[PDB]
């Protein structure tokens, strides 16, 4: 036979991911940002100031070179803050912040959207829609409406 | 399962549709791998493998349903890195095995 | 002490195959917390059976 | 809560995420996204010679698996 | 001085390669703090051998 003709790549080694160092200097001036939706990125590698998430645990605020950390984002709206003052906010669904020492951060998501494509009138009728659904004695429609509930209630006091 | 390997195809160009993979470690194993790694001195055993100390202790501090979401969640990223690769791969090669056809 | 056994219960609790590495110092906070102890009850037995 | 009830994590986010497909304007954003939430694949399993639907895991993400 | 080893196990929990650089950052209190307990100590020890 032939000696395994194929070699498939391994392909992880497709991306450039950091060296996260103990950090031998000092520490740079501003975040290098990218956050990723499920596959595609809207954001790669840009520089920002600063950045403000919401968590399971509550609600977070980042800096350059903080503190190494992992952790899950909670259903709901990302705010971020360039150098130049101006802010961008991103309505989120779920996903994984990856800050670094070294100051990088790798958000990666399953949704990211612009508040500026979302109406308040079209959430309007969704927040009953979830109301009923959670008054809806059901396993399987109760917990559907505390999590339309749960990712409304956020959009509704941030339009507010 | 014990160890997944998730095989795809690879666009690099659209005369170069070749093969790919993914291993991913079984969820108990990855962790007991991090335990282990967690301890010891942080040193790389394979060129172009990226240090992950820091990250495997952050993760250590990681609660349990957490970091099994850190696991379905990346593992579910790589499942759909290998479809879109695919699909790319097969709206690629399809025009070769088309105009060879004409 | 129980801050002691305490910190080697939550570092085992964070790092399981560091607990050996940890014992030592474990021990030594032990032993040196009940060090004082053993002085301060030193004294009290050392005040009566002595002093008229 | 909705962890207990048997459903997974995976099956939470796109849950959050085909609801914030709904309410989000209409436009070329929504008209390509709303492929990201729209459920119409499925499974199957060889029989002998013909084809059969392992159903062991619905699509669908109000279900729970079993 | 039990919270000394205390917080040194667990930040050898969160980093262990830190352990050798913090062992040196862990002892020298470990000592000034159980030092006062020496001086709160000698005072006893000095109060009744000299004292008439």
């Amino acid at each position: 036979q032939d000696p395994r003709k194929f070699f498939p790549d391994n392909g992880f080694r497709f991306f450039d991911g950091p060296e996260d160092s103990f950090g031998d200097g000092n520490i740079p001036a501003q975040i290098i940002l990218t956050l990723t939706r499920q596959d595609e990125f809207i954001l790669k590698q840009e520089p920002v100031a600063a950045i403000t998430i919401r968590t399971n645990e509550g609600e977070m605020g980042v800096l350059a070179g903080h503190e190494y950390t992992v952790q899950q984002l909670a259903p709901g709206i990302l705010e971020v803050e360039y150098e130049g003052g101006k802010k961008d906010q991103y309505v989120i669904s779920g996903g994984f912040a990856h800050v670094n020492d070294t100051g990088v951060v790798d958000i990666n998501t399953v949704e990211a959207v612009p508040l500026e494509e979302i109406d308040h009138e079209k959430l309007a009728k969704a927040l009953e829609e979830a109301r009923a659904k959670s008054q809806s004695p059901d396993e399987a429609v109760r917990i559907q409406g505390e999590i339309a509930l749960e990712i409304f209630e956020p959009l509704e006091a941030a339009l507010h | 399962w014990d160890r997944a390997q998730i095989v795809y195809n690879r666009y690099h160009g659209a005369a170069s549709q070749k093969l790919a993979i993914f291993n991913l470690p079984k969820f108990e194993d990855w962790k007991q791998k991090l335990e282990e790694d967690s301890a010891g001195d942080g040193k790389i055993e394979e060129d172009g493998l990226l240090q992950s100390l820091p990250m495997k202790t952050a993760l250590g501090e990681l609660e349990e349903t957490a970091v099994e979401d850190f696991y379905n969640f990346h593992s579910c990223l790589a499942v759909l890195n290998a479809v879109s690769e695919n699909e790319l791969s097969e709206y690629a090669a399809r025009i070769v095995a088309v105009e060879n056809q004409l | 002490v129980a801050m002691c056994f305490s910190s080697y219960m939550l570092a085992a609790a964070r790092q399981p195959n560091m607990s050996a590495k940890l014992l030592p110092y474990c021990i030594l906070g032990f032993a040196l917390s009940e060090a004082l102890a053993l002085f301060t009850l030193l004294i009290a037995l050392l005040e009566l059976f002595v002093f008229s | 809560s909705w962890r207990d009830a048997g459903i997974s994590y995976l099956r939470y986010l796109s849950i959050v995420t085909r609801c914030i497909h709904e309410v989000q304007k209409e436009g070329p954003l929504l008209t390509k996204n709303v492929r990201f939430s729209t459920i119409g694949w499925k499974s199957l399993y060889l029989d002998h010679g013909a084809t059969k639907e392992y159903t062991a895991i619905p699509a669908e993400l109000e279900k729970i698996p079993e």
